[PDB]
């Protein structure tokens, strides 16, 4: 569903399977984080369900030794001098040596200013050790981290739990239609996007001969050329688009190893899983109460948050003792306004909109013969209708989806393809729709702040700054301090600084906070891009200094003051809010938990073979399960009749089912529940298990 | 009320709308009504809205811990595909908007609809059946709003100050209407101490007795109140007969207020007033100006000195450990004690440094969410980081999440975080198993008859006397002595009968008992009920869910087993008992 | 009765109904059986009328029989015999 | 950067990585 | 153009001077625009008169109590503030009220000449006792809005005069509330309900009438840019 | 024995009940749930189930 | 077996209540009283 | 106190940005007056925008055109930001004719009478030697924004592609006030309002239309008498 999910599906470590241990077999000792995991396996990226601690992901710098042992590199230090020699050590090898801090006060010669430096010893103990005693030091920060969890800015400020959660939702982002690069990110994004494989990389340098939406032909330096066939609207394994747009020009020379066309969640060759949105951390009339979020309808209008969803439907035309199944239009008893968008070959015309219940592929099948009702025999003489000896086993578009039609991939034995035995024709139709943002869709940042969309309210009804720019998103303040995810407001401040730009006035000497701050950072342009490594990043003082210099956009207006808050006017009442509220830009991504795929309702569907209970799941008609714990609450209220109906006539009793249906079509009073059939089936199993079981009237 | 997606309702009420639409001649025949509804032609929507009127529906969220896990609502059609859940019953379902889903069940029979309308209506079950405390309390946001509304900041704008010689007090307002008129302009702030002549609000008991006399009926008679008009608006929410409060609004104070309201007011009145409280709290949470930022998260200036002092103590104990006089066990224990004292000192310093009006501060003391330990973890220094085995690392963390962490500090913190998150998943399953066993063992305990007339009963300590001479109220009374029935008569020094046998033993009764000086009483409990099957109603006593005497058929066993088993997810061990 | 007027599903106050009956379950059975009688009377209008009599209070436009049942209990138009 | 098509991402890094990932 | 549904006004009399105004239906999103504007216009646009400065006999420096009568002065000043009066003339007119012996002090004993009327003759002001004697002098002028007490410029000439707050608006308290009734069927239409309570001199009906009339006047100046432009029309009445 | 069967150790309790010819009363709450009969709690007891409802004679006269 | 059936109920109830209240969770005694009454329903037989 | 009737001046900064001053107001009215003006001026201004498009080379809006560098939805997004003004309420059609390599901009589009594309320098897509762009536009007047209607709900051709339409000439709008608060009680508000339009109509015209709508909606209440 995004390049990140593909990346983390590989380079991940599981504990289940043949020869491994199951969830019930897994004790509390396995799920922990052993101190030996440092640098080998990341202690963040982990599923949060029942598989917590079993399935993990490899670190960014880790390597597999030839024997199967996980091996990591580390710098070696001698007499307070760190060489550039990079050695690779296994887990047990680190016991004999002493590894040092990833971020240590190096003096450009290897010596550390103070002797005692925080180092990790053999048995996982972290103690101070004189500089002359340590022999190894870490390659770099973010060595004990994974690729997915290396994209979270201000990681060191977030709690382990929220960082874990955010790393988890990183894999669940969906590809938008624009995929804007984040304003604030980490340097890992570019490498991850390049190595994901779905961003085409010019293998050999040279100038570009010609560029087009469907193909690109690069003119190499030596005679021959190379053409890169592009993939457009390719269906993914999770029903997400895989658009691939080129980002080169007609005659600009390219270099081997350069990005050529962006992937589903990439722009300019770096990761882009979401968008940059204005943020208000204030509570708003309880529509954002308890982790809810309210978005602006501008995102609906501007298509800021919208994702294409490609759906594939299959139909099999096999061989049967009825003869064969023909893909034609001769479907019995059909109208015209439903058949208008279906071609004369038995399929939909390319580019015809359909919704639930519409006919998709006409697979006529010989009906056979059963008890033809006498009423049918009478009926055929009133309108002249023919027998229609074939059952209309066509394709009905299931409930809760619609959209346009992409294309037809038709296979047939007449086409001389390797179809399965007995199968004569295989037709796969593709349906796509543009899913707008709506209430119930799950949104989340990169710090683990989740939540559904409480309300999509118009642009007038939002706080707006003195510039008149409406806010984009609103988050609840209660969720920040109670969840230890303070990093999100830091990211918000940095995002606002990047959006506005700054010019540190280093005229009368460099400011003290900016002294350690590197060059080319004291000056910045509006809507610039900055990066922040997870553990070696911008400090608090640097952020304060950036907030101090916040040059305005077009007029003279410093909307965000030094402390970080800003003044907002209510869009409903119009009076200014009595206190300033912090504003900024935070990265927000759509999650693959849309409300459309999670809405389900059932009046009367199918039932299982053994017991007459309904089925389960959205694939069939489903029907909610009423577990025995809910029955306990049923009993606690004492609502005996409701429980009786639920367990007898809404679930089990066949005669009760048909009778109650007849009752609420005839407007008649609902009759008494009968004897459940599942109880009789249990009775029969007991009777057939050589247990004499008999129910006694008196 | 509760929301319901239009498509969801359309599919749920299928035969109902068929019969209704055919009755309205929408489709001559039901076979036509099939395609009539499945094509979702516009004429189905109004005929659907007709049939939802006063047809209750059930809402459920898995898992169902207590009896309040299933509630009945009267739904309205709402556009979209999400269930609009009222923000007050989130506590009952333990429901949060992270993306959690809820199942909806449609009652069918007339009996079932009646039960949904009476027993399971969300308004009719406010009190928690477990302990009797109000479970539909205002939650985080509205608590913050009310706390901001009813707080009284001195030195505010438009305050009342006595004066003479040149100008009057200029702080007294004729009516709350004029008060809000002034507050519309900038002359007077909401949280300023003023004096207002009130008419529609009952004055407190002492003032009423002092001035109004025996006939203390409020709406007719005017009286002068010394308070802030924000408290006036807050009092306006409560019913007419409720006395004025004029107190700051923490969670516990609203808990007491709503408990009293449920005690001495009809159920519909409290169901309406809690809704009014929710509206006011949500409205005033926005203007409360509670917002988190780097400025609001302050660090203690004294942190460096305290940290260096305890670091020097740690260095001394480490040098002692090197000499070998104390074993490694003594080293770890001394380090743990020193660092625990250090983090306590840091916490108290942070408490003294933070202003009382800081956003995090007003959040934490209002009781909406969080604890001061979490604030200390945010700004300052976390404390002691645990080990996968369960021990405390001798070298603890020193910075805070606001100052950032280094890699190995994050590693050691991850140790404990993963440990806790793995333990939670096992403990919830264990609690589920315990609930199952309790429900099975206590299934047959159901009230059968009103009273067994037995005299056997248990005794509750009930505020044992102190050596100095007083009646020190027992800390544990509401769980032990409240909502009971007296097995005998409460008589002091063989004198007057303070409370006769067979009494609800409410708060006035317990106050009378304490005033009389009595300590020991006999309680008619279930442990001595003489009924052959089940328990007599009098033995069980007052039912917390209703606030009255338990009914004659309520399944007390299931309700009990659920109440014991519900908080199983909040159980945590200490650091071989 | 100083409570302000109700709305929606709670048009008859629950407490006023509860004072009419001994206990809540008895009231539930009250309402259920009265609604059943209302439905039978509605179904017997065209054909031979049984001993059942329909809404003793004025019925509205289209209200479910349970609502008229509760309104009838609120008007003290029914008596019952406890089991 | 060190990548031909890399957009200029100014970073607050304080130290240089001895090796790339 | 048209909103396809003519909005209506429903007025439900509750007390002698108390009403509830309903605007149903309404174009989406306009509920707040109408509600806040109407409440502010009602609060600070309707002309009215109120007392401004107070002088009574026997006081020059005693801002606590006055002999003759027993009760304090704050009660008196508040009761004077809570007095309705309609004046058709803009100059500050002086009032008086006097009586001899113990008794009940009411506004009916005031002496209003032509041009000023008091609509609360039966309002208790004080309780004269102990053969008491009082002479209360009032200053009342007309205008609009709500203005706090204004200091006496001629403090030397008028040392017994004391400033007081004034309620110029005939309406006391107005609250508004919006809801989302019949949104899906009639394209997100909504009701806007207004609660109005005014002095007994005037009524909420003509109060809101004059408020809307003032608003339309002051808004036609904004309209007077393109006399023939494109908007939306209501219909008949 | 039905409640014990549906709780824990189904085979053991089934065997021991079969040996003893344990006839169940079918009167408990869980058993009534399994059978589909009304549970003996809440509105399921005989006092509430057999409530007779008829209009008052004055109300009958009003029609 | 050493303090009769009365004292064991008090001990059990106080212990479970202390355990539950250690985390500041309030549950009334009667809820656990029902259960402890359920446990004490049977009596052992010491003579044929 | 002030008894003077409010006035309305004009202050023009650029061709699409203007400052409006209404003096003198009443203390506390400026905020609500500005909000009431702004909401309707932002969400209730009639305008004209594209509704549906048609391309002779495609059947739906998920297929690339042979020759164009962008993909189909990219041209949809680009022409979503067109600036079109019409005067008749009846829907009208436009035409696009571009051949061979080169940028295609809104200036290439030839509009019929009564339709003016105020933003001709905005590029739509780019072509090459195989560029074949035959693009059909339809434009109708309206107010607010309307989501894409279903091409099957109306009797439209298969190749017709609905597009989300947003009729809003107003781009950005803000207001600021500065009361006096003089001790002599001479209090009035000075509302300064800003309007920024999308070069379709002048801010004066948008303000006039919003004022007309408000005047009618308030004369609704005036008739109570
Ligand atoms: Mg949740
Ligand atoms: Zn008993």
């Amino acid at each position: 569903n995004n390049p990140l999910s593909g990346l983390t599906h590989k380079r991940r470590l599981s504990a289940l399977g043949p020869g491994g241990l199951s969830r019930e077999r897994a004790g509390l000792e396995v799920r922990d984080v052993h101190p030996s995991h440092y640098g080998r396996m990341c202690p963040i990226e982990t599923p949060e369900g029942p598989n917590i601690g079993l399935i993990g992901s490899l670190s960014v710098y880790a390597r597999v030794n030839p024997f199967g042992f996980i091996e990591t590199p580390y710098r070696k230090v001698v007499d307070g001098v760190v060489s550039d020699e990079i050695v690779y050590l296994t887990a047990d090898e680190e016991d004999r040596h002493v590894v040092a801090q990833a971020n240590s006060p190096i003096d450009a010669d290897g010596r550390f200013v103070e002797p005692r430096v925080l180092v990790r010893r053999k048995a996982g103990e972290v103690e101070y050790v004189p500089s002359s005693e340590v022999d190894y030091m870490d390659v770099s920060p973010r060595q004990m981290v994974s690729v997915a969890t290396a994209m979270i800015p201000f990681l060191e400020h977030d709690d382990a739990n929220r960082a874990l959660m955010g790393a988890n939702m990183q894999r669940q982002a969906v590809p938008l239609v624009r995929s804007e690069a984040p304003l604030v990110g980490t340097g890992m994004e570019l490498r991850a996007a390049i190595d994901a494989g779905d961003v085409v990389v010019a293998e050999e340098s040279g100038v570009i001969e010609e560029v087009s939406a469907d193909y690109i032909t690069v003119m190499h330096d030596n005679g021959t050329r190379r053409t890169y066939r592009m993939r457009k609207f390719a269906r993914s394994n999770h029903g997400t688009c895989a658009n691939q747009c080129p980002i080169v020009d007609a005659g600009d020379r390219v270099e081997a190893g350069q990005v050529i066309a962006d992937g589903p969640c990439t722009d300019d060759g770096e990761m882009a899983l979401g968008k940059n949105l204005l943020v208000a951390i204030m509570p708003w009339e309880g529509h954002n109460y308890e982790d809810a979020i309210i978005l602006s309808n501008r995102l609906v209008e501007e298509d800021v948050l919208t994702s294409i969803h490609i759906e594939e439907h299959e139909i099999d035309a096999r061989d049967t003792k009825l003869g064969a199944e023909e893909i034609t239009r001769d479907i019995p008893n059909i109208s015209d306004e439903v058949l208008a968008d279906l071609d004369e070959r038995g399929i939909v015309r390319i580019g015809a909109e359909v919704r639930d219940g519409d006919i998709l592929v006409g697979k006529v099948t010989p009906k056979g013969e059963t008890e033809l009702t006498p009423e049918e025999r009478l009926l055929r003489a009133i309108f002249g209708e023919k027998a229609r000896e074939v059952r209309d086993t066509s394709l009905k578009v299931p409930h809760g989806e619609s959209g346009k039609v992409i294309g037809i991939r038709v296979f047939s034995r007449e086409d001389e393809d390797e179809l399965p035995a007995g199968v004569n024709e295989l037709v796969r139709v593709y349906v796509a729709q543009k899913r707008k943002i709506s209430d119930g869709d799950k949104l989340a940042g990169r710090h683990g702040n989740k939540g559904v969309i409480g309300k999509i309210l118009p642009v007038e009804d939002m706080p707006f700054l003195a510039d008149g720019t409406p806010v984009d998103i609103i988050l609840n303040t209660h969720g920040v301090p109670r969840r230890m995810n303070i990093g999100q407001i830091l990211e918000t401040h940095l995002g606002w600084c990047a959006h506005s730009g700054w010019k540190v006035d280093a005229a009368k000497g460099v400011p003290d906070w900016a002294a350690r701050l590197p060059d080319e950072l004291l000056e910045a342009q509006p809507n610039a891009i900055v990066s922040t490594p997870v553990f070696d990043g911008a400090q608090e003082a640097e952020l304060q200094g950036l907030l101090s210099c916040t040059l305005p956009n077009r007029d003279g207006d410093v909307l965000v003051d030094a402390d970080g808050k800003a003044m907002l006017f209510d869009g409903r009442s119009g009076e200014p809010f009595p206190y300033p509220v912090t504003v900024g830009y935070m990265y927000i991504m759509k999650l693959h938990h849309l409300v459309d795929d999670k809405i389900h309702a059932r009046s009367t569907g199918p039932y299982s073979m053994i017991t007459q209970q309904p089925l389960g799941g959205k694939a069939q008609f489903g029907g909610q399960r009423f577990g025995e714990m809910e029955c306990w609450a049923m009993q606690a209220y004492g609502a005996a009749y409701t429980l009786q109906e639920l367990l007898t006539i809404k679930s089990d009793d066949t005669v009760g089912r048909v009778k109650v249906y007849e009752a609420i079509v005839k407007g008649e009073n609902i009759p008494e529940p009968g004897i459940p059939e599942s109880f009789k089936v249990l009775l029969k199993e007991l009777q057939s298990l050589c247990l004499n079981v008999e129910v006694l009237s008196s | 009320q509760c929301g319901l997606p239009k498509l969801m309702a359309l599919e749920l009420f299928k035969p109902f709308v068929m019969k209704r639409l055919v009755d309205l001649n929408h489709a001559q025949n039901i076979k036509s009504a099939k395609r009539m509804v499945e094509r979702q032609r516009p004429q189905v929507w109004d005929v659907l809205e007709e049939v939802i009127a006063e047809h209750p529906v059930l809402l459920n969220r898995a898992p169902t811990l207590h009896r309040l896990g299933i509630q009945a609502f009267e739904p309205m059609l709402v556009e979209g595909k999400a269930i609009q859940l009222h923000p007050l019953v989130c506590e009952a379902f333990n429901a949060d908007f992270d993306g959690d889903q809820m199942a909806v069940h449609l009652p069918l029979s007339a009996e079932a609809q009646a039960e949904a309308r009476i027993l399971m209506l969300s308004s009719n079950n406010i009190l928690s059946p477990a302990s009797g405390r109000p479970l539909a309390m205002p939650r985080l946001d509205m608590v913050t709003g009310l706390y901001y509304l009813t707080t009284e900041v001195p030195g505010d704008t438009g305050e009342y100050q006595p004066a003479s010689g040149d100008h009057p007090e200029t702080g007294v307002y004729s009516s709350p209407a004029e008060a809000i008129m002034a507050a519309d302009r900038g002359v007077l702030s909401v949280r300023a101490k003023i004096k207002v002549r009130l008419t529609q609000l009952r004055p407190p008991v002492e003032i009423e007795a002092e001035l109004f006399g025996h006939s203390g009926w409020q709406p007719g008679d005017a009286w002068m109140a010394e308070t802030t008009l924000g408290r006036v608006m807050f009092n306006e929410l409560l019913p007419l007969g409720y006395p004025f409060v004029n107190k700051q609004m923490h969670k516990k104070v609203q808990a007491a207020i709503i408990n009293d309201l449920a005690e001495r007011y009809p159920m519909i009145v409290v169901a309406q007033t809690v809704d009014k409280l929710k509206d006011a709290g949500f409205y005033w949470a926005t203007r409360s100006g509670v917002t988190v930022s780097m400025a609001d998260v302050l660090v203690p200036p004294r942190k460096k000195e305290i940290l260096d002092h305890y670091e020097e103590r740690a260095d001394k104990v480490e040098k002692q450990f090197q000499r070998g006089a104390l074993n490694h066990d003594e080293r770890n224990e001394a380090l743990v004690e020193i660092w625990k004292e250090a983090t306590d000192e840091v916490g108290q310093a942070l408490r003294e440094h933070y202003p009382d009006d800081n956003p995090i501060i007003t959040i934490v003391d209002s009781g909406a969410t969080g604890n001061f330990t979490q604030t200390r973890t945010l700004a300052g220094m976390k404390g002691l980081v645990t080990n996968p085995k369960g021990e405390f690392i001798p070298r603890p963390v020193k910075s805070s999440f606001r100052e950032g962490l280094t890699v190995l500090e994050y590693f050691i913190n991850t140790h404990g975080a993963r440990k806790g998150l793995a333990d939670t998943a096992l403990r919830t399953a264990d609690s589920g198993y315990l609930t199952r066993r309790l429900v099975d063992v206590s299934q047959d305990v159901i009230v059968r008859e009103h009273d067994c007339q037995t005299e056997r009963g248990i005794v509750v300590e009930l505020a044992e006397r102190a050596p100095d001479g007083t009646l020190i109220r027992d800390p544990y009374i509401e769980t032990s002595a409240y909502a009971r029935t007296l097995g005998t008569d409460a008589v002091d020094e063989a004198g007057n009968v303070i409370v006769e046998r067979g009494q609800d033993l409410g708060d006035p009764e317990i106050d009378a008992l304490l005033a009389a000086g009595i300590t020991q009483v006999k309680v008619r409990s279930v442990l001595t009920c003489a009924t052959s099957t089940g328990v007599c109603a009098t033995c069980y006593g007052r039912s917390m869910a209703t606030g009255k005497l338990v009914d004659i058929g309520e399944a007390v066993g299931i309700v009990a087993a659920q109440s014991i088993g519900e908080p199983g997810t909040q159980l945590t061990m200490r650091t071989d008992i | 009765g100083g409570y302000d007027t109700p709305l929606g599903i709670t048009n008859p106050p629950i407490d006023e109904l509860l004072d009419r009956v001994s206990s809540k379950y008895a009231l539930v059975i009250y309402a259920a059986k009265r609604a059943r009688q209302i439905n039978d009377y509605y179904n017997q209008l065209g054909e031979g009328i049984l001993e059942y009599v329909g809404p003793l209070v004025e019925p509205g436009l289209q209200e479910k029989p349970l609502s008229i049942a509760l309104r009838e209990i609120h008007a003290d138009l029914l008596e019952h015999t406890e089991g | 950067n060190s990548v031909p098509g890399a957009p200029n991402r100014v970073s607050f890094a304080k130290l240089r990585e001895p090796l790339e990932v | 153009m048209l909103i396809s549904q003519r909005p209506t006004l429903s007025e439900d009399v509750l007390t002698d001077n108390r009403s509830q105004f309903v605007i149903e239906p309404l174009e989406p999103g306009f509920g707040y625009t109408l509600g806040n504007s109407l409440r502010r216009t009602l609060l600070s646009s309707i002309p009215g008169a109120a007392v401004t400065s107070i002088r009574i006999d026997g006081v020059l420096h005693e801002f606590t109590t006055v002999p003759g009568v027993k009760e304090d002065v704050t009660e008196i000043i508040l009761n004077l503030k809570s007095l309705v009066v309609s004046s058709e003339e803009d100059e500050p007119v002086t009032m008086y009220l006097r009586k001899q012996g113990p008794g009940e002090v009411t506004a009916g004993d005031i002496v209003p000449p032509a041009g000023v009327t008091v609509h609360n003759p039966g309002m208790h002001i004080a309780t004269l006792n102990d053969k008491g004697k009082l002479e209360v002098e009032l200053v009342v002028e007309r205008g609009r809005g709500y203005v706090p007490a204004v200091q006496n410029r001629a403090s030397g000439a008028e040392i017994g005069r004391i400033p007081v707050d004034s309620i110029y608006s005939p309406v006391l308290k107005v609250t508004y509330k919006v809801d989302a009734t019949r949104v899906e069927q009639r394209t997100d239409f909504d009701k806007l309900i207004l609660d109005v309570e005014t002095k007994n001199s005037i009524s909420p009906r003509d109060a809101l009438a004059s408020a809307g009339k003032t608003l339309v006047e002051l808004f036609g100046l904004a309209r007077e840019l393109n006399v023939e432009a494109e908007g939306i029309e209501i219909g008949p009445s | 024995w039905l409640s014990a069967a549906s709780f824990q150790e189904t085979t053991r309790v089934l065997t021991d009940a079969a040996i003893n010819c344990r006839s169940d009363k079918l009167n408990g709450l869980k058993e009534n749930v399994i059978i589909g009969k009304l549970i003996p709690a809440g509105t399921g007891i005989n006092r509430y189930r057999n409530i007779a409802v008829q209009p008052t004679e004055e109300a009958r006269a009003a029609a | 077996r050493v303090q009769g059936p009365r004292e064991v109920q008090i001990h059990l109830v106080r212990e479970v209540q202390e355990v539950y209240r250690a985390q500041g969770v309030s549950i009334h005694d009667k809820h656990i009283e029902v259960i402890v009454r359920q446990m004490l329903r049977r009596v052992t037989i010491i003579d044929s």
